[PDB]
Formats: structure tokens, sequence, C-alpha cells
């Protein structure tokens, strides 16, 4: 029943986009 | 700065429940401005989150703390991983508005959450406020 890891992953997969922006050359 | 457990909810406040804060700040004003377009930009991601999510209750607030201090389970954090907090934090407020008791203890304890996520001592060696802005006016 418990889902805050799932969330907690997802929340990573987001925050990988924005640090590819702040990579990007 | 108001201290940071209070900013965070601010935050929330501001971008979660769409309430226009009255006075205008160097860092947190476009700070909010910033995640607010995180939110409509990623508004499908969240929602896929919280699809099949009961978090309408006091239990699920409980749940949503948890979510948040997942995120740094592996002992790492960067502004990007930090953004996706303050910004789930004020997606799920927005959430929980029309429930005047849950918005309440939502504001009680998840600013508090978010920011034993981000970790306070690493906000604090990097910049804190000052150093996220700098990184959302590099990356939004
Ligand atoms: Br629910
Ligand atoms: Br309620
Ligand atoms: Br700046």
């Amino acid at each position: 029943e418990q889902w805050a890891r799932e969330i907690g992953a997802q929340l990573r997969r987001m925050a990988d986009d924005l640090n590819a922006q702040y990579e990007r050359r | 700065l108001p201290g940071e457990v209070l900013a965070i909810e601010g935050i929330f406040m501001a971008c979660g429940l769409n309430e226009p804060e009255y006075l205008y700040h160097p860092l947190l004003s476009p700070i909010k401005l910033y995640i607010t377009g995180l939110m409509r930009d990623k508004e499908s991601l969240f929602e896929a989150m919280l699809a099949n999510v009961r978090f309408h209750s006091t239990t699920g607030i409980n749940q949503l703390g948890l979510s948040m201090l997942q995120v740094s389970g592996d002992g790492n954090m960067n502004w990007g991983r930090a953004l996706a907090i303050l910004t789930f934090g004020s997606f799920v407020a927005q959430k929980l508005s029309n429930e005047p008791h849950l918005r309440d203890f939502a504001l009680a304890v998840l600013p508090a959450y978010a920011y034993e996520a981000i970790g306070p001592q690493w906000f604090r060696a990097r910049g804190g406020w000052r150093g996220l802005k700098a990184y959302c006016t590099q990356v939004l």
C-alpha cells in the first residue's frame, strides 16, 4: 500500500531533467 | 528573510494556493515565479505521481512528507532535487486547497519535510535562497 518511494524516484527523475538543462553547453 | 521553514510555507502559499504575496522579495519572489512555471509545464508528471495515490487525509499528508524524504534517501542533494521537492509540495498544497483542515495540516508539516529533505546543512552550505535563485535563472 506504501507509495512514498515511487514518488521519490519520480521526483528524482524530474530533478535529473533540470540538472540536464543546467549542464547543457 | 523569514526563516527557512517559514519561507517554504510562503512558497507553498504563493505557488500552491495561488495566494499572491503582497510584498516583493528580491530572492523569494522570483523563486516563487519559477516554481509556478515548473508546476505549469510539469503538471502532467505531477498528476501521474498522485494519480492512484490517496493523499487527501492526515495519513496521506504524512506519506507525502515521507515522499519528500525519499528524494534524498541516497544522501545526495542538488538544486534540481530541491526544486522538485518545493514544486511538489506546492502542487500538493494546490490539490488540498478546497479542504481547509487538510490544507492546514499540510502547511503545518510539509514545509519542515521539504527543508529536512533538502538538508539544512547542504542548503546553507550552498548559498541558501541566493544559490537557488541563481540555479533557477540558469536552468529555467
Ligand atoms: Br484521497
Ligand atoms: Br477538510
Ligand atoms: Br540570481
